[PDB]
């Protein structure tokens, strides 16, 4: 249909949401998740060292 | 009410727009010809859903517990783990952008498509009868401009990664030699590799647009054409089938974006 | 679950209950779950994975055979 | 005048080619689903889930064309 | 007038292509159903159940095109 | 006038396509039936009992196409 | 009178389509018959019995379309 | 003028679709004939006998359609 | 009117051929996906990702044709 | 045409759609969330035992 | 004059349809010949003999179709 | 006027044929890739490499036809 | 108009159907060749010589169609 | 005069049908290539060589038809 300036308007909104998510949203969640997953694996490593 | 169904459908297809050179809202039948004429109602819902996504994810990102997670936290981490698993299967470089880009695309497009499930007249009824504005159609992804904006963003990215990760010498070497590797073929290969690259984003955008636009057009046709008692029996099967469409169209947008960036850089 | 036998011409090698197995048939990898339709194939030399019910995984080396 | 019957003919073409495409595509998919189901019967609920996933894509274009057929037939007569 | 000629031609091309799509799509499905039964008939009632489940999806678009062909032929005359 | 000529053309299209659809659909289904009976000659009873069941669905739409082709050729034209 | 000539196109199309569909439908069915025969040649008469049974259905609609093809070309003309 | 033109176009479709039907139907049938022959060459003469029986059905319905095409070209003019 | 009515037929051709091409191509790929899932279910997660990769190539030109068809019918109308 | 009846039909259809959506679609999602809460609770409890 | 100039389209259809039919039907037959040769290379000349034997039947209808296409193009038009 | 009007039909036919050709050829090549991958998962990176190699070749001609279809719609309009 | 443009259309039909027939027929033949070659990694010349012979048969009739298309392109028009 | 538009129609027909033929032929051939590669991975450069050998042969008529369609559309029209 009508190709329109909205193409630029949406591109600006898109890049702003990408940069706020990238710095502010993804590293905090992945850091909390991986901190849990790592400390559980540290439990597995402790059980192996105990038997060994 | 002086509605013929063909006109009712015609009104339902039309957007609301604003002239950037005159600051006038656009008429039910008289558009300005100038391209500077923003589609305001889809912008409004597009940013409202982008805000609602960023609010929900930042709210848990600040709260996040490393112990047993809260139930809402559990759903947000579920989607984070699903995205991360897909990206890490398809992509192997260190580039920090890929995962947040895939998340933002997936969630934003999912919420936009989810807007179509809502009853088609209820918000247009509120917007015209309460606010007096001459048109409203609420599904942001059911317009080409937004999906091409996203696709052209990904096209810019594809060109940025393909230059940045292997340079003009390699990039031209790919675009000229393959497939047939001889100079007489280079004129042909420049055409083929160019239109192939052009088709990757444009088809990315048009795949989402066609499915969502006709998905809405069916609900418009069902409301306009049929009597009230009959409208439910046809409406319900299409709504439940549409749930499967809205999910797959979001997921395919995300996956093809990752596949193209991993194929380009690596 | 289903019953699995690994039998050589000399002596038996496994007789437990299994939930699934993975083998390299001659025409590719092949994963047998319960109720699977009747099938006959050679298998190539190499390992078979058993998961005994309750999920216990083990690897048996086979010099070939017929499955 | 001519205008009505030519638009009805255009919708009739859209519906006919959509019906061919959808019917052959789901027929092929269903045949491979049934030969898979005859193989691992306890898996049939799992494989049926994957069948519904791929069926959504096979249906995607035929429903676009059907909707535009109904638009040309009813919406612009 | 001229409109009745093309209205019957449009109805005939739409329902003829819908018949090709439906008949081949079910034939292709049915062959894999038979070959699956012929190897282990004890599955036949189970596989026949799945055959109807997928056959109902095959007929979705062809029967829509048949309904529009009947409406064009009888109601639009 | 012209009307009968294009009516006979339309019915000719509808019956030609219905003959294609029924012929290829039954030909594929029969081929797999003949395989099935060769794999177990003893079962050539049960397999035939099914084959008819599937053939009824395969034919159901082509029979409509023939019915309406005869309706046009001998009632309308 | 244009009426004279147009009936010949309507018959030529019916008999051409019925020839394509009957020839491919029996070609496929006979192919599976021949590979059945090459596996169990003692059965060849029994499979002939089933092959002729199924061939009668495959031909059922094509013979109708050729019969009306002749009726339009000789008898409506 | 055009009276004589359209009967040749009717022959062009009649003979062209009959050529496709005959060519594919025998190409498939003979392909399975060659596979069964390559598995068991001592069997070749018996399969050759069955092949010509099945081919006679495949080949007849196109050949009569071509004969009607030559009737339209030469005798109907 | 003289200029507008034909455009709906041109779009109807673009959409019908795109619908056939995408629906059959995706049906074929999905069939091989479901076979692969039946032979080794633990692969199903891996193979579903490979399916979406190859399916992303399959429907690219059909979706280009669907986009330009929707442009012609809505924008030029 | 009766626009009020069209809104009536849209409401009835949405009531039926939400009945199907809540009863079938939502329990699978809640069960996936509760599955992952069980999975993390077991993971942490086994690591805690490994420390002792 | 159109009376001749339009007959070239009839010759183009008649021979073009014979060309696709002959090329695909021989391509199928030759493919099964090449698999038979690949499995048993001891057997090549006998399979080549039977391949030529059925290949004559396959060609028979296409060659009369091309011959009448050449006759109409050179001698009638 | 017809110069302007008919060029949209000419583009429509080009885009529809390029869509069928590309989608079918890529669907078949991808299906054989998925079954090969399901049989030999360790080969998956190697086969995916060859798949993109051979798909470049398949893809080459339809992109020519779509590129000209766009030039016919927009550039010569 | 009525003379030369129909000649260009007839040539385009002849050569388009010739390209379809030749490309599909040799694609099938070459696919069976490659399957035999992968089965018999030593007999590649022995099989490929047979491939060239039967390919010569497949290619000869569409090349007749190409020569006739070039005759209409240059010598008639 | 109108004489140029049908030259764009002819080029659209010939280029589309050449793109169908080339894409489907290379798709089937490359599929059988990938099956062979998946069985015998060390053999892949040998099979890749043989594939390219037949790969050039399938597209020769498509390359002729595309060349002639460029000639008609750019040079004549």
């Amino acid at each position: 249909m009508n190709l329109n300036a909205t193409i630029l308007g949406q591109a600006i909104a898109f890049v702003l949401f990408v940069l706020f998510a990238m710095k502010y949203v993804w590293p905090p969640l992945m850091a909390a998740i991986e901190k849990r997953q790592k400390e559980i694996a540290d439990g597995l490593a402790s059980a192996e060292r105990a038997h060994k | 009410e002086n509605m013929t169904p063909q006109d009712y459908i015609g009104h339902h297809l039309n957007n609301l727009q604003l002239d950037l050179r005159t600051f006038s809202l656009v008429d039910p039948q008289n558009p300005p010809a100038t391209f500077w004429t923003i589609n305001i109602d889809s912008m409004f819902f597009s940013v409202v859903l982008g805000l609602l996504f960023l609010v929900l994810f930042r709210s848990v990102a600040k709260k996040a517990t490393s112990g047993v997670p809260g139930k809402f936290q559990t759903a947000i981490e579920l989607v984070i783990g699903f995205v991360n698993g897909s990206v890490k299967d398809m992509y192997h470089g260190k580039s920090k952008l890929i995962a947040p880009l895939a998340l933002t695309i997936f969630v934003w497009v999912f919420l936009m498509n989810l807007m179509d499930l809502l009853p088609i007249d209820l918000l247009p009824y509120i917007a015209e009868h309460v606010l007096g504005l001459p048109a409203l159609r609420v599904v942001p992804s059911a317009d080409v401009n937004v999906t091409l904006s996203m696709a052209l963003g990904v096209f810019i990215l594809i060109l940025f990664y393909s230059i940045k990760m292997k340079g003009i010498g390699g990039f031209t070497k790919e675009l000229t030699l393959q497939p047939f590797n001889h100079w007489a073929f280079i004129p042909v290969n420049l055409i083929l590799e160019g239109v192939s690259l052009l088709s990757k984003p444009v088809s990315l955008g048009l795949r989402l647009f066609g499915n969502m636009y006709a998905g809405e057009l069916i609900f418009i046709l069902i409301a306009g054409l049929l009597p009230w008692w009959s409208q439910w029996i046809l409406n319900v099967p299409w709504a439940i089938f549409h749930i499967l469409i809205i999910t797959l169209q979001a997921f395919i947008f995300m996956v093809l974006t990752i596949v193209y960036l991993s194929m380009a850089s690596e | 679950t289903y019953h699995l036998d690994v039998v050589s011409a000399e002596q038996q090698m496994f007789s437990g209950l299994v939930e699934k197995i993975q083998v390299t048939g001659s025409e590719g990898e092949l994963g047998i779950y319960p109720g699977h339709a009747p099938l006959l194939t050679a298998i190539k030399p190499g390992m078979i994975r058993i998961v005994k019910q309750h999920g216990h995984e083990e690897f048996i080396y086979l010099s070939g055979g017929i499955l | 005048n001519l205008n009505m019957d030519l638009l009805y003919m255009a919708a009739a073409v859209m519906m006919g080619l959509a019906a061919i495409g959808a019917a052959i595509g789901i027929g092929i998919l269903g045949g491979k689903f049934l030969e898979g189901a005859a193989r691992q019967p306890d898996l049939i609920p799992l494989l049926r889930t994957q069948f519904f996933i791929v069926m959504g894509l096979v249906d995607a274009i035929p429903m676009i064309a059907v909707g535009l057929g109904l638009y040309v037939m009813f919406a612009v007569a």
